[PDB]
């Protein structure tokens, strides 16, 4: 349906929390290794043919790197289900 | 010590829909800041959508209230139309009666709402705005049929200060809002111009002869008016698929107040960006209003808001926190919600906002 | 293990539990009670002495319940006493139970009037509110107590603090105080205001790590009363007598059964009489006592912790972490006093053991004559401070080096606390990269940038766990007089038998730290008993490496294989039989479930060490020359 | 700022660009979206001061090639006017 | 019992100067566990007020303020930068130029303006037999005269 | 939950004279009390201070 999910290539760390939420009928996310796993060369990614929207890669909460995004279905792109509101800070001393 | 006992509920709808029911139980032990005691009152409002094609509804409401050894009654019903997404027209009737008196009428107006600005800066870099200045037009035509001796009276007796006097358009404004309401008009944010009279005529009718008059005024706001700020809001005809309803009651005494409301009806949740909904913002002109009578006593405050949410929906940034989840519940209780309740009791407007996604 | 989790009760179920648990406990104490029998007022030949009761037998002697004698009234009289008790428990833990079934399931209502009760008011809204009046309500414990020893038990309210009579006059003077705090709480509640929102886990957090610290508390300061000349007639009356275990070394048997057994004692298979006086039943119980509550509260301890941090991780990912007042959290919220915090604990951690250890070796090597080396060049002159030696009997180097590796040991732990409590979201290196935590237990996030292992704060709590036994183990040594000072100590090496002398240390004590283990098993391989706990303790602990190794991927390859073969046997050798498809643990439970094997295998056998003897002699083994 | 304000994940507020529409202009349709998806800005010099200072990143989401002026390497150096070279992230599913 | 506890912890101090001098040094500290009565939250602000004496021939001083806010996850600005004098003791004059910015909109402005401030009455009497005087009415009066450039749609 | 508070100065006019050789802190201003009075009403509320 809508509101495709598009794993960011160069931010995944292959930790493949994202791959196991999706049900076992829709192996829509895969592997890519091109190289040796331990500097960061087995990054995974989605595959648009067989996703079916399911929202669990997104709606969990478990990208620890920002790469799965859950782009919206007019033009919008998100990155985390919600965000905090981004105060700012000072230090503080009761005299 | 004067515990103040509340209990809350909302219940929502899944899907792209925005209906809701609403509960509500009140007590407390204060004397109301009413110069008449006993006081009781029950509200009915019903509407159901009489044509989607034109846009039409259909909205009854009829009051009941013993005041002091007095029974009033006041009934309304009418037919609401959008005729352009800035003016509104209405047809309807109604009747009032006190004790033994009583009178009928029938209205014919339009109302016209103007913002100040449409800067598209204010609706790019600000995600939830809140203040929007502006200004409302109401244009109204009410017949009136004469068949009382006093309905005759105050006929002649206005035709003569309309006649005679040449303040009477802005003087009108001290016998419009009697008493507290007058004072609130100032602090509440709004402004009441001076109303400006098209004719009073007379005509014969059905049984006798009819009043018939026809006027214009005008009110503006800071932007903490709903009326004007809210105009979109306010009115929601899409979702109007299925009778709604408003039904309350409160019963008043030397001693505290009662409280009992239900209430189903659209408009509840709406779109909050990025697949997130939430919870309407609070209105403020009655939370404004109702700190004018909230300040009188000190006391203790007891409360327990609920929220039921549909399948799938999860709340996220509920501030402040919630106490419990069963599952698909939500409770606040105590704490900081406790805080914001006696906050909000007496005229404070902080926002408390709930965002729920799936 | 998730049943019963704070987010999913609300406030009454806490009380219905609460109520029950405290029936239970009424229950399984009435239970020792009746465990602790001798004769069966009837007079039906008992029970034997086992660890249960022995624990428990000065409380009962010094309330006058039990005794310590053996004649015909006095048995007779402390089993009926004890039955009664026993009775009232099993009558007061069924009241118990019975209302908890009552607040479990939201029904306060009266069963003989038909009257209901609303849990706001009957009152309180708040936590703070409701500290106010539980003061008031303990104020009542104190009083009921004070009343139950006067009315029943005698011992008149005296201030004589030599005996007993001390306690009943102190019970009323803190009815007093309890009283007096009560009121004033409830007119003035005090204020950490994020208490209240969420809780049920933040303030139950501090309550469970403040216990902890109090159960440390209460084990110390049992171990210095409990060696009092006031408490003389209640634990060290314990020395002249004779015990009778479970477990006990038997009246052997021949094959012959003839059969020229043992002793000359009527039952075959009898259990000898141990002295309790060569045995050192005084120390024993004491130690046992003690124990119990220092490794008890350290554990509530780390749990206090481990809980604040899955609020503290919960706070952070809504939003309401940067939403603090309390000062409890902007001290902390800054991420330049957490690396100075941390680093100022992870230094003084490193200045401290590295002090001990170097003093533990030298001592070591100056024994054993290594490198050309005499015992003259130890450290046998480091006694601690004048000003010092009053905490301590016979001071001497033994107790430097205890009082530095509680230090060393201690905060070597607080590493991994304050680890949970600032980095449960995001680490200096965590936000030096691009990267989360999200969870508090996912076990890591792959093999990238060399191994992302342990980091959760579920992991954090593990090490903690694991690096508290070195301090919690020291402990055991220390109260059971082994001679932490050096490594070796009465080997009949080279000069090991020399400290006696050379120190003046007026005592002797057992062994070394690795001579600990050569002696001491002397006992445990003679009962039949502790030898199985002995096999059972070391069984237990060394699975924990089948889990706690990187091999879960490894195991994933066998249960597949296996799957296969009791797959491929049902199908030649015995018809179908066969649907069983082998379950591997997950990394998260394989932690969890190898920290218990460790932390649970370790403990079982430090009890072999407490209860097996004390052993410390006063002989000041003069020199070997 | 403090890693507890905002996302933990980055080290500034982060935007993409999501529409890419020709209106008699070319590119007037740069639509700066945040990472949390509220709101739909445009270049707007402002924005670009305080790109240039150390605040703001931007990028391309490989699902206006040379009307935001490729220059010459690694198949991507995008810059918008003079200054500040907009980095860009790939998805290649493929 | 009572009702709510909400402590507010606050923290004041005044420093002065001896002589005839009228300088001062002021600090201040303030804690409140109270929901503030803004209908969006949550809500930062700093503010910096500086000044200098241009040249005290003229009586000109130059005064700046700048102010930052975030309200409810939107950014806000407000510079303005101007030089003031006294031409009379009851008129002033003031020229100066700032901007403004919210989230990506912004622009500038240069004002030229001055202020006349009257009271409605100048009785000695009231000036005798009251030593300290409170209230005081009157009307003031602002003329201004302000430019914007014209850049954006 | 709460507000924070955080404020720096140094600037003359802090003293006047008062007539007689006595000097005095400046007379409150009442445009903030009164303003702020009308957001201070809200919450009752326990009090600590030192002014020094
Ligand atoms: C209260 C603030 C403004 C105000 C704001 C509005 C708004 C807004 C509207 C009107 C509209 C009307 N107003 Mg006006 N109007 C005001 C004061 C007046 C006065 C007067 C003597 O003071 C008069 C005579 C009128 C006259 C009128 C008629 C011209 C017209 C239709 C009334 C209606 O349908 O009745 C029916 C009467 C009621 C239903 C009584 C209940 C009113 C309360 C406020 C409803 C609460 C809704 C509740 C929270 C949720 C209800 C949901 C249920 C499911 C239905 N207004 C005040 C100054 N007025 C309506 C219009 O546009 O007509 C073209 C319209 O939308
Ligand atoms: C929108 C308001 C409702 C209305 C609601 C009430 C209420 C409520 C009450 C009365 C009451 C009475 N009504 Mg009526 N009344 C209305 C229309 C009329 C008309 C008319 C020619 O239209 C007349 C002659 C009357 C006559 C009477 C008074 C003689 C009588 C008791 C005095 C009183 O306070 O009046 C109040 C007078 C009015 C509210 C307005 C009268 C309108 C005048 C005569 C004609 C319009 C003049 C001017 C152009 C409109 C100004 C706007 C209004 C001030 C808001 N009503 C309109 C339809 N009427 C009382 C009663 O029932 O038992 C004691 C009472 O409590
Ligand atoms: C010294 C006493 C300890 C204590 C010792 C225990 C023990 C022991 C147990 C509980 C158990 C529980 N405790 Mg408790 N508990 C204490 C203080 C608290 C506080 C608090 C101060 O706010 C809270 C919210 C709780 C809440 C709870 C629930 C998690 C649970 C009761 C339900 C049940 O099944 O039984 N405890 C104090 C700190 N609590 C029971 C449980 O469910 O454990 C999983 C349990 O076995
Ligand atoms: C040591 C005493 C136990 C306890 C043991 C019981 C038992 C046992 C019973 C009640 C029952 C009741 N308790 Mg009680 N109850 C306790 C603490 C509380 C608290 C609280 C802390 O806030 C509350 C509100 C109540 C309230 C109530 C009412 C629901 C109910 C009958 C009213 C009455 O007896 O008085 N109990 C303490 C913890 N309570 C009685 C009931 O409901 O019977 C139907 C019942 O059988
Ligand atoms: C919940 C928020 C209120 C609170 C009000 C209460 C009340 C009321 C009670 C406790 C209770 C306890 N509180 Mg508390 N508690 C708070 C702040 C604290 C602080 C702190 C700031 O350092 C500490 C160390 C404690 C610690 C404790 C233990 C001393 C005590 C009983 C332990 C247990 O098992 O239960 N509270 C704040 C002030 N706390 C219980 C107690 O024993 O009080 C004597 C109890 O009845
Ligand atoms: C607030 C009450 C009156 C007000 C009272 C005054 C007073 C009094 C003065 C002006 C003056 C000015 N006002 Mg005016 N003015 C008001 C409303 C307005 C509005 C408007 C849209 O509402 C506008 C456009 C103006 C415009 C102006 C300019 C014509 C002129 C210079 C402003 C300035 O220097 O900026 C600089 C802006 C600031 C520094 C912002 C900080 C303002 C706050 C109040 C300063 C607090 C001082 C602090 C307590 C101590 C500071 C000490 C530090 C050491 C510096 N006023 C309101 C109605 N106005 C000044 C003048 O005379 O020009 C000839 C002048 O003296
Ligand atoms: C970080 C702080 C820790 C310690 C300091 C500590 C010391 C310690 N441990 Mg440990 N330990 C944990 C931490 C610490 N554990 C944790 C976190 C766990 C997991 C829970 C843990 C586990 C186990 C298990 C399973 C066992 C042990 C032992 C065990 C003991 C034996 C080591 C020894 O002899 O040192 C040798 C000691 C000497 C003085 C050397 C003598 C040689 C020559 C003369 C010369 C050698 C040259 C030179 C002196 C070498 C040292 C150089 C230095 C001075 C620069 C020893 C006392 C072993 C035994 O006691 O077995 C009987 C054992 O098998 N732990
Ligand atoms: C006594 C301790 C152990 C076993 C008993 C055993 C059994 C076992 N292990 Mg092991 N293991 C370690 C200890 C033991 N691993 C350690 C300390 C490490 C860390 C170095 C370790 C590591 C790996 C890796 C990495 C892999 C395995 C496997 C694998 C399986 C292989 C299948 C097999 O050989 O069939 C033959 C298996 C048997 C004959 C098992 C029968 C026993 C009888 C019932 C004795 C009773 C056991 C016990 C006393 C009762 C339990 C009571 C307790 C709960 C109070 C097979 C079940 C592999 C698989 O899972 O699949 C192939 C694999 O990959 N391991
Ligand atoms: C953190 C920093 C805290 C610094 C505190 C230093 C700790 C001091 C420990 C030595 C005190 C001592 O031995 O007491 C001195 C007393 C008695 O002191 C001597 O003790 C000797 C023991 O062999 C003999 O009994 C001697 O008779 C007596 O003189 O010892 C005890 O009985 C202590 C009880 C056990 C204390 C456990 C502490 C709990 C720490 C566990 C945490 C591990 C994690
Ligand atoms: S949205 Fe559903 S189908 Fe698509 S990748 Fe995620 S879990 Fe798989
Ligand atoms: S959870 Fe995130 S980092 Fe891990 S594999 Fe999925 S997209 Fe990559
Ligand atoms: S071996 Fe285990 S803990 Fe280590 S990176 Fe791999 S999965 Fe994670
Ligand atoms: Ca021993």
């Amino acid at each position: 349906a809508k509101k495709h999910y598009f794993i960011i290539e160069n931010l995944c760390v292959g930790c493949g929390l994202c791959l196991d939420k999706c049900p076992p009928k829709v192996n829509a996310i895969g592997y890519k290794f091109y190289g040796d796993v331990q500097e960061g060369g087995f990054r995974c990614y989605i595959d648009q043919a067989a996703c079916i929207s399911c929202s669990a890669c997104f709606s969990g909460d478990e990208c620890p790197s920002g790469a799965l995004i859950e782009v919206l279905p007019d033009g919008e792109v998100l990155d985390f289900s919600y965000t905090p509101p981004e105060r700012l800070d000072f230090d503080l001393r009761f005299l | 010590v004067t515990t103040a006992h509340s209990d809350y509920e909302i219940v929502l709808e899944g899907g792209s829909s925005s209906w809701g029911k609403v509960k509500a139980r009140a007590k407390v032990n204060a004397p109301p800041a009413s110069p008449l005691l006993p006081a009781d009152c029950d509200v009915k409002l019903n509407v159901k959508p009489l044509d989607p094609a034109k846009g039409f509804v259909r909205i009854s409401a009829v009051f009941e209230s013993i005041v002091d050894s007095t029974k009033n009654k006041l009934t309304i019903e009418a037919d609401i139309a959008n005729e352009t997404k800035e003016r509104r027209i209405s047809v309807g009737e109604g009747m009032v009666s006190v004790g033994d008196f009583s009178h009928t009428f029938s209205f014919e107006g339009s109302v016209v709402n103007l913002f100040y600005y449409r800067s598209d800066a204010v609706r790019r870099n600000v995600p939830n705005p809140i203040y929007m200045q502006g200004r409302q037009f109401h244009d109204i035509l009410m017949k009136v049929p004469l068949d009382n001796n006093d309905l005759i009276d105050t006929w002649e007796g206005t035709v003569k200060a309309i006649g005679s006097t040449g303040a009477f358009n802005d003087w009108i404004r001290d016998f419009w809002f009697i008493g507290p309401a007058f004072t609130a008009l100032n602090e509440g944010g709004q402004r009441i111009s001076r109303i400006e009279v098209n004719g009073l005529n007379t005509e014969s009718g059905p049984k006798g002869p009819v009043g018939v008059s026809r006027w214009r005024f005008s009110h503006g706001g800071s932007g903490m008016v709903d009326s004007i700020s809210r105009w979109a809001e306010l009115f929601p005809s899409d979702k109007l698929n299925r009778p709604a309803q408003v039904e309350a009651g409160f019963r008043s005494d030397s001693q505290g107040i009662e409280v009992k409301v239900d209430g189903e009806f659209p408009g509840v949740s709406v779109d909050a960006g990025g697949g997130l909904r939430r919870i309407l913002n609070h209105p403020l002109i009655p939370l404004v209003h109702h700190g004018m009578v909230g300040k009188f006593n000190n006391f203790n405050v007891d409360a327990q808001l609920k929220v039921v949410l549909p399948k799938g929906y999860k709340i996220r940034y509920a501030a402040p926190q919630y106490r419990s989840q069963n599952l698909e519940e939500y409770r606040w209780s105590g704490g900081a919600y406790a805080r914001w309740v006696e906050h909000v009791c007496k005229g404070g407007v902080g926002q408390f906002e709930i965002l729920y996604a799936q | 293990y998730q049943i019963f989790d704070t987010e999913k009760l609300d406030d009454e179920q806490v009380v219905g539990g609460h109520l029950a648990l405290l029936g239970v406990l009424g229950f399984i104490m009435g239970i020792y009670y009746i465990s602790g029998i001798q004769v069966f007022p009837w007079g039906a030949p008992g029970f034997h002495d086992n660890w249960f009761y022995l624990t428990i037998k000065p409380r009962m002697v010094s309330l006058g319940i039990d005794t310590y004698s053996t004649k015909t009234a006095d048995l007779e009289a402390a089993g009926a006493r004890l039955l009664g008790w026993a009775a009232f428990h099993f009558l007061v833990g069924s009241v118990l139970i019975f209302g908890g079934w009552r607040h479990w399931t939201h029904n306060l209502t009266n069963p003989f009037t038909g009257r209901c009760g609303n849990f706001r008011d009957f009152s309180a809204k708040s936590y703070k509110e409701a500290l106010g009046p539980h003061a008031v309500y303990m104020s009542l414990l104190f009083l009921g107590w004070g009343i139950v020893m006067w009315a029943i038990l005698g011992f008149a309210p005296i201030p004589d603090f030599q005996t007993i009579n001390s306690e009943t006059f102190m019970s009323f003077v803190f009815a007093v105080i309890f009283f007096a705090l009560g009121i004033y709480w409830w007119n003035n509640p005090p204020n950490a205001a994020i208490h209240l929102n969420d809780d049920m886990k933040a303030a139950f957090s501090v309550h469970l790590t403040a216990i902890g610290y109090i159960n440390i508390a209460l084990g110390c300061i049992a171990f210095v009363a409990f060696q009092q000349p006031s408490f003389a007639p209640y634990y060290k009356e314990l020395d002249k007598l004779v015990f009778y275990l479970y477990g006990e070394p038997f009246n052997r048997v021949s094959f012959n059964f003839s059969g020229a057994k043992e002793f000359a004692d009527f039952p075959a298979y009898a259990i000898l009489p141990k002295s309790g006086e060569a045995f050192g039943m005084a120390r024993v119980v004491t130690n046992l006592i003690v124990f119990n509550h220092i490794i008890c509260g350290v554990l509530y301890v780390f749990a206090g912790v481990y809980h604040g941090g899955q609020y503290l991780l919960k706070i952070q990912l809504n939003g309401m972490y940067n939403q603090i007042k309390s000062i409890w959290i902007t001290k902390g919220r800054d991420q330049e006093v957490q690396v100075k915090i941390l680093g100022t604990v992870m230094a003084l951690c490193f200045a401290t053991m590295l002090s001990v250890y170097a003093v533990i070796v030298w001592n070591t090597i100056c024994e054993l004559n290594i490198f050309g080396t005499n015992i003259t060049m130890s450290f046998y002159w480091l006694k601690p401070l004048p000003i010092f030696q009053w905490m301590f009997a016979d001071p001497s180097i033994n107790d430097w080096v205890m009082a530095h590796v509680i230090t060393a040991g201690s905060l070597f732990s607080l590493i991994a606390l304050v680890r949970i409590a600032f980095f449960a979201h995001t680490s200096p290196l965590w936000d030096d990269l691009g990267l989360k935590k999200n969870s508090y237990s996912f076990p890591c996030l792959g093999p990238v940038y060399g191994g992302t292992c342990g980091v959760s704060i579920q992991d954090q709590l593990w090490f903690a766990m694991l690096w508290g036994i070195k301090g919690l183990s020291a402990v055991c040594w220390y109260i059971d007089g082994a001679w932490i000072a050096s490594m070796m100590y009465g080997v009949p090496a080279a000069d090991a038998k020399a400290w006696d002398s050379i120190a003046h240390l007026h005592h002797h004590y057992t062994s070394g730290i690795f001579y600990y283990f050569w002696t001491e098993t002397v006992t445990i391989f003679s009962s039949s008993h502790l030898s199985t706990i002995l096999m059972i303790g070391h069984l237990v602990w060394f699975i924990s490496f089948a889990v706690w190794f990187e091999d879960r991927g490894s195991r994933l390859e066998g249960a597949d294989i296996q799957t296969r073969t009791i797959r491929w046997l049902g199908k030649k050798f015995l018809n179908r039989d066969v649907n069983f498809r082998f379950p591997v643990l997950t990394i998260s439970d394989s932690k969890l479930a190898g920290t218990f094997l460790y932390f649970g295998g370790t403990f079982m056998l430090v009890f072999l060490f407490l209860a097996n003897g004390f052993y410390q002699t006063n002989s000041p083994l003069p020199p070997p020359v | 700022s403090g890693p507890w304000s905002g996302n933990a994940v980055h080290k500034a507020e982060k935007y993409f660009i999501t529409s890419a529409k020709r209106d008699r202009d070319g590119k007037l349709q740069i639509e700066l979206v945040p990472a949390s998806g509220r709101r739909k800005l445009s270049p707007t010099p402002e924005m670009i001061r305080r790109l240039i200072d150390g605040e703001i990143e931007i990028y391309i989401l490989t699902t206006a090639i040379d009307m935001n002026k490729e220059i010459i390497d690694m198949e991507n150096r995008y810059v918008i006017d003079f200054d500040k070279r907009g980095v860009k992230w790939t998805m290649r599913e493929i | 019992g009572s009702n709510d506890v909400t402590t507010a912890h606050s923290d004041y101090e005044i420093v002065l100067e001896g002589g005839s001098s009228s300088w001062g040094k002021v600090k201040a500290r303030a804690k409140v566990n109270a929901p503030p009565a803004s209908p969006l939250l949550p809500a930062d602000c700093d503010v910096k007020l500086n000044v200098k004496p241009l040249d005290p021939a003229k009586g000109f001083v130059r005064i700046s303020a700048v102010f930052e806010s975030i309200v409810d996850s939107t950014k806000n600005k407000l510079t303005i930068e101007a030089d003031i004098a006294n031409e009379t003791k009851e008129r002033r004059i003031s020229v100066g130029e700032g901007m403004v910015s919210v989230g990506d909109f912004s622009h500038t402005f240069s004002f030229e303006g001055s202020v006349v401030n009257l009271f409605y009455y100048r009785s000695d009497a009231v000036r005798r037999n009251v030593p300290n005087p409170i209230y005081m009415q009157g009307r003031q009066f602002h003329d201004i005269l302000m430019k914007v450039p014209l850049d954006n749609n």
